[PDB]
């Protein structure tokens, strides 16, 4: 018809509601792909030639290839193996495993980018290269770290929207409900891109704010 | 004590050290000078093997430390090293970067580490900078904080590579000062340096570098006054 | 029922054509974008502040909002005005958006990177900002921007895989189509995986060898 | 013909100049000394306005330039200035890099510009180097490059911001010959340096800055032999 934006107002719990469920998916997905991240990075140093190999190719290839191939690769291409993961179970691992690989690279950066000079000094000093690690680098390389991971998480709440398509009741998904009732795409969008704008301005802010407390 | 024996080092198709032999006793002060590219600093790290050469051997006390079949930090324990670019640990105060490597690799009481720094500190001057961290530091506090960190390790000798050259020139002379200082005190130096007021004051040998080799040697005022090769009077009519 | 990837063989044209569809959409993607992006740049720049709060609002806002909601805000959000673009100018729209906004972040960082200590040195010679920016600084510039263009081009294959929700028969549409016909989803989505990769692969390698030559 | 006149300058919290004057006619050679942080430098860069006073105001040949009502381009014409790091421009040969501004500024025929290039590539010995790039070039050939390049534009006065300081000392000798040769021809200079060899023989006036304040000034041998003001021996004892 024409635009309406007051007509959207009713479905404001909607979009709290998706806004909400959008939330849960980053965190718990970045939570675990941290962690999961970390593990591969620890792979990545290790002296065994195989399991070095073996990080290299997970991190190449997760970062070579699409979010949207990995998450359908999850859902659909399970389905033919007896397997019925939710939405929810889907998009989660999908993401966890994106950020992991990308997790893993901030680490490695992280480490690498503290001056050469304090292990030289460390090393020179007597130290082992294990404490060098524990007493010098790594508590260094973590101020490095944390702001790079804190904005990987900024990057996880715009890719998130993706479990759309997926049929994830997610802030992006409201679209579709809310048209369903009104025949109107343009407004809940604009509010919903409005949303995300709005989500990812409180969140750098907050994290570049932290960041002075770091750096 | 240190016989570092012709060797070579390359990076890549850089062709650093080309054959060099350098020996040192215990209580030399030995200065090593010369042009950009001459290699200086490369012969110094490979006393403490932060570098490895591409061919011949460097012995210290008479056992070959670049073999593999030797513990290297062991050796770094005995030889001291102090950064252009001092190369300081930012998140640890003074006291702390003094004490972090007794205590964690001789296992040095924290109490008797703790009394190791204060004593260094008012050696070089910097008591009243104990707690401070760097950032807070000048260039001069900065290597004199250094130089104090590496003595806590109490080594036979200590590598300076070009300690001063990152210095305002009104904070060259107190770092030099407290260099000289261990000089007087009998300690084993290898001093890679622009700065020939050191060696003409305590340099016991000085030794020319250019293009990889080394070129000519002998005490400060045969080299600084009646340098026989040509090279060398090139590089200190330049300098001097 | 379990793995067999041989039976995919018979489908090579499919991705092959979703392959080759991918391509013509990305590449188009980028040299709009890249073109509207230094337009967009060309504006942040201006001293007339209300296009420089327009461009800045702009990049702000599409970069820190989903390349989804654009394609969908483009595609579904129109229909309801009437307006019924097919799925490739409603992607390509998109692309071309979210790399222009991109784009025009790279160029001005570009220039941010050439050292200052070029602009004094041509100031200090007596030339005005304009023969400094086209005679010193640009030129410069350009060389720390090329290398970040063409990664932004591998970036963008990846993300151009997105217009398949939309119905396009890019590459990752396939494994919907062949599924319709063979009932798996798990091979032909491996394949597509490994195509996308090669494509990534290759670029980077051809991107990293233009890179060190300059 | 140069007047600085009481100015002050800040970055943010940090005041850098607190009331500087300087003076300099036709002829003079003016060199600028102190400690690091003493304003010097910030002195040099608000004569030809690449700092901006906070207070107090700048003139050139009796014109006030920092007023906003004046076109600064034609100012550095008259006010060449050489780096602390050269600043070449990389994408340019050593005589296109000195063609360019006479070229563009000027508007000059490239033939003549391609000859007053040869004339100042030869008259600072870079002859053989006139269509090398900067990369090619030593920080030494680099220094005198630039010194070419600026003077190419016929400056009335030049400015030398610590023109030496990050040469190795090998190559500060050449450069430092050029800057006398100018001297000699009467230009006008305003000198930064830690190089007092430099201030003694050619300097015509010298002037010590601390805490950015100048503090002393006076001729080479008032400053160098006779200083009245305490920090001005205290400064030089620690830099002779």
């Amino acid at each position: 018809m024409t635009v309406d934006f007051l007509s959207m107002v009713k479905y404001t719990p909607l979009f709290i509601s998706g806004l909400i469920m959008t939330l849960k998916l980053t965190f718990l997905a970045v939570t675990i792909g941290v962690l999961m991240g970390l593990f591969i990075a620890l792979m990545k140093m290790s002296s065994i030639k195989p399991i070095k190999l073996v990080a290299s190719s997970y991190i190449e290839v997760i970062r070579g290839t699409p979010l949207l191939v990995q998450l359908l690769l999850i859902y659909n291409g399970l389905m033919q193996f007896g397997m019925n993961i939710p939405a929810f179970t889907a998009g989660v691992s999908a993401l966890a495993i994106n950020s992991s690989a990308y997790v893993a690279e901030i680490i490695r950066a992280g480490i690498q980018a503290v001056d050469p000079g304090q292990n030289e000094a460390a090393r020179s000093l007597g130290m082992t290269h294990a404490m060098a690690m524990r007493y010098v680098i790594i508590p260094q390389a973590i101020k490095n770290i944390l702001p790079a991971l804190g904005n990987e998480f900024i990057v996880m709440l715009k890719e998130s929207a993706i479990v759309s398509v997926i049929g994830f009741a997610d802030l992006t998904r409201q679209a579709d409900i809310i048209q369903s009732v009104t025949y109107r795409y343009f407004e809940p969008y604009i509010i919903i891109a409005a949303i995300y704008f709005v989500m990812t301005l409180t969140f750098s802010k907050l994290l570049s704010l932290f960041e002075r407390r770091l750096r | 004590m240190i016989f570092v024996n012709d060797v070579y080092k390359n990076f890549g198709s850089l062709e650093v050290l080309k054959g060099v032999t350098l020996k040192v006793n215990k209580g030399e002060v030995v200065v090593i000078i010369g042009p950009s590219g001459s290699g200086k600093s490369t012969l110094l790290r490979c006393i403490n093997l932060l570098e490895e050469p591409t061919k011949g051997e460097v012995f210290i006390d008479g056992v070959k430390i670049n073999n593999g079949k030797v513990n290297i930090n062991k050796v770094r324990q005995k030889v001291g090293m102090v950064f252009q670019h001092f190369n300081l640990f930012p998140h640890l105060t003074a006291i702390e970067n003094i004490t972090l490597a007794p205590v964690k690799v001789k296992k040095m009481n924290k109490k008797e580490a703790e009394e190791l720094a204060v004593d260094l500190l008012a050696k070089v001057g910097l008591l009243d900078k104990k707690d401070q961290y760097p950032i807070k530091l000048s260039g001069g506090q900065k290597q004199r904080l250094a130089i104090a960190r590496a003595l806590a390790m109490q080594p036979e000798v200590m590598l300076f590579d070009e300690p001063t050259s990152a210095l305002d020139p009104e904070m060259v002379k107190e770092v030099l000062n407290v260099m000289k200082q261990l000089a007087n005190e009998g300690m084993t130096m290898v001093v890679v340096t622009h700065e020939m007021g050191f060696a003409r004051e305590v340099g016991d040998r000085v030794i020319f570098m250019d293009d990889g080799v080394i070129v000519e040697e002998g005490t400060p005022e045969e080299i600084f006054y009646r340098a026989k090769n040509e090279r060398t009077r090139e590089f200190l009519s330049k300098i001097l």
